[PDB]
């Protein structure tokens, strides 16, 4: 009776909300476009109890990529996921390219998390893919001078 | 649910609460078996459709399982006597307790 | 040291006449390399087709 | 650097994972994994299943205006029609009450 | 007077494109058949596909798609094989030496 | 909800009037352009919260060098800021050259 | 880098890019405007029931 | 009829942008510690601080 | 401060509670410990459970 | 602070977001008086009874 018009407007209700939000976002580099999915309600009886919202999905379809000009916009053409850490070392992953060199010299983004990568060892230097990724950071540490081994 | 007494009381009413314990119980006070411990850190708590409790904790790479929740049959629905706080206790009119996990 | 491939070449369809030159028309072969998932796509008539 | 020789420091690395849907969005355009997003599959930008990356761009967003400035409009009609029925099952009730 | 029955009205609805890969509908008549994880069998015109965590094909409500597998190398659509539901692995293809050129 | 609307305007406005405030600002030396960088602000639902404004971004690219015919003017290229101090003793930076 | 002597850096601000900007930042803001009378409308029929 | 409880939804709100540096708001789970004159301790959620 | 100099004064405490709706209300918002609710566990933002 | 001469201090006021906040105000109060309603019509049907 009652809980089936219910239903109808909540879904009604959450439908509007993914809509507000999707244009709130329209224009936030790496957003994705969120749809509502509902579903039948059916218990025992044919007249249909009601609606529920099983879910909202995500539009994973890249976006148009602008050119910015920054050495630190990077954009993921096609599939793939920037990896970043928080200070709790929680593992995170966006797609967003705004990358800000901080004071410790680490690659983080507008809201402060790491961007991560496979870090370079030994001399000369080379990415060591066997290892886990960590912080990437730009020390000025001064480069040292290499005598020379071969001519 | 375990009644004080330490016998078992059925409900239906599935609007469940933790106690400072951390453990499941029935939003009378009551301890909704089987017994359920939710941990002092969980970030979300997961009931999946066959009753399996699930807690994500913080750093942990894979949710943690704390139980399984079970539901039980009777033969005969009706003759379950209610004691109040929207619990029925078994008769022998009600057959015996049948229990099974959600969806078997 | 892998097992050499081992194969049936053959010729066919082939013919000799007074063309413009000595040319291939086409070839094929059946082996392949080792690949990796790239994509997969739900074809019109229903089949499940990985790239 | 300043001796005209260039260093490695870093190479960014790339998730991908069997479930995008199954992400868990945290806020500030990031996602979280989840169980039901399956477990994140690193690798290198170029190779196996990941894109290239564009250097001095930005990704912008796929919200389409046009397309929601529409649907926004179903969606009020939708709601509309579910509160026409709430008022018709108060109605009834009302009848009802009244005898 | 006494209800008779409630009688579905199965005529197609719009088709509305979105982009998805996963995403497919049915034209006409037929039904997609979803297997739940007791083993019920299902049927259902709702096309929204997902793949879950392990790599089976699901709906939202997690029913695996179901169909006729593949079999041999290279692999066929066994029509006279019972459906099974269906699963994209991601391991790694091997190869194949070569036979005919 | 009205939060996720609301956020979205204001959002908006903070876009409008950094764009107004370069626009003021298309002729004056020294001059960095700003854009304002936007965040989605999730919490716990799946129903998008709505927008937020997670800072105004600086553009230091170097501008047009234009001369003037005065000696006391001098334009910076490339990196570098020049450095200044108030009646106070504190320490400020900018990039107009016009000196007196 | 180094000093020149007798010029002026000016801005770097491109009038063209802000214009194009600006229309586009005024249609999302109408695009906003738009959703909050939709809720307005909605609240409206919810309360005259 | 009984009146078995009454249950609040600690689901976190929308976070609303002030301006104010003195106020502070609570994501996800946690709550503000507070003392009265008396020495009793409080948690609330309400971040405007002066 | 003037000197160029920096000084921590302190550092907000949050607490979590192993029921949170066990809280009774005072009002204002303002929520009081209650057995129901269990004792407070104090901590840092943005770590753990915070 | 600083004292800049020639110059005023104009208000911070922006009128967008409290147009805005007029909107919300409005439709709290009547969501309000819609429930002052609600109770004008019990204390009737038991007067009545």
């Amino acid at each position: 009776s009652f809980s089936q018009a219910v239903s109808g407007l909540n879904a009604a209700a959450t439908n509007l909300d993914v809509i507000g939000n999707n244009i709130a976002n329209s224009a936030t580099y790496g957003f994705k476009s969120g749809t509502a999915s509902f579903a039948d309600m059916f218990a025992g009886s044919k007249v249909g109890l009601g609606v529920k919202v099983a879910g909202i999905t995500q539009d994973f379809t890249d976006g148009t990529t602008t050119n910015t000009g920054r050495g630190l916009d990077v954009a993921i053409s096609q599939n793939g996921f920037f990896r970043l850490v928080d200070s709790n070392g929680s593992v995170f992953y966006s797609r967003n390219g705004q990358f800000k060199l901080d004071e410790n010299r680490n690659l983080v983004n507008m809201q402060g998390m790491q961007l991560t990568g496979y870090p370079a060892t030994g001399t000369p230097p080379t990415i060591q893919q066997g290892a886990n990724p960590a912080p990437i950071t730009i020390p000025n540490t001064l480069m040292a001078a290499k005598s020379t081994t071969t001519a | 649910v375990m009644l004080p007494d330490g016998t078992s009381a059925y409900t239906r009413d599935g609007s469940f609460q933790v106690d400072q314990n951390g453990q499941l119980v029935t939003a009378g006070g009551f301890q909704v078996q089987p017994a359920i411990t939710i941990p002092a850190n969980a970030l979300s708590i997961t009931i999946g459709r066959d009753g399996v409790v699930s807690v994500t904790q913080q750093g942990q790479a894979a949710p943690v399982q704390v139980g399984q929740l079970n539901l039980t049959t009777f033969m005969n629905d009706t003759g379950l006597e209610s004691i109040g706080e929207n619990l029925y206790i078994e008769t022998q009119s009600s057959g015996a307790p049948n229990e099974s996990t959600p969806g078997l | 040291g892998a097992t050499a491939a081992t194969f049936s070449l053959s010729f066919l369809n082939s013919m000799q006449q007074n063309t413009g030159a000595n040319n291939i028309v086409a070839t094929n072969q059946n082996g392949y390399k080792p690949g990796d998932l790239v994509s997969y796509q739900i074809n019109n008539d229903g089949t499940v087709v990985g790239n | 650097y300043s001796n005209e020789q260039e260093q490695v420091l870093g190479q960014i690395v790339l998730a991908n994972f069997a479930n995008n849907e199954g992400l868990a969005s945290q806020g500030d355009n990031v996602w979280a994994a989840t169980q039901a997003s399956g477990v994140a599959l690193l690798g290198t930008a170029g190779s196996g299943n990941f894109g290239k990356l564009t250097n001095g761009a930005l990704e912008a967003s796929n919200v389409d205006l046009s397309k929601e400035l529409v649907n926004m409009i179903v969606a009020q009609r939708n709601y509309q029609s579910n509160a026409q029925t709430i008022k018709t099952q108060d109605q009834i009730l009302n009848t009802l009450v009244n005898l």
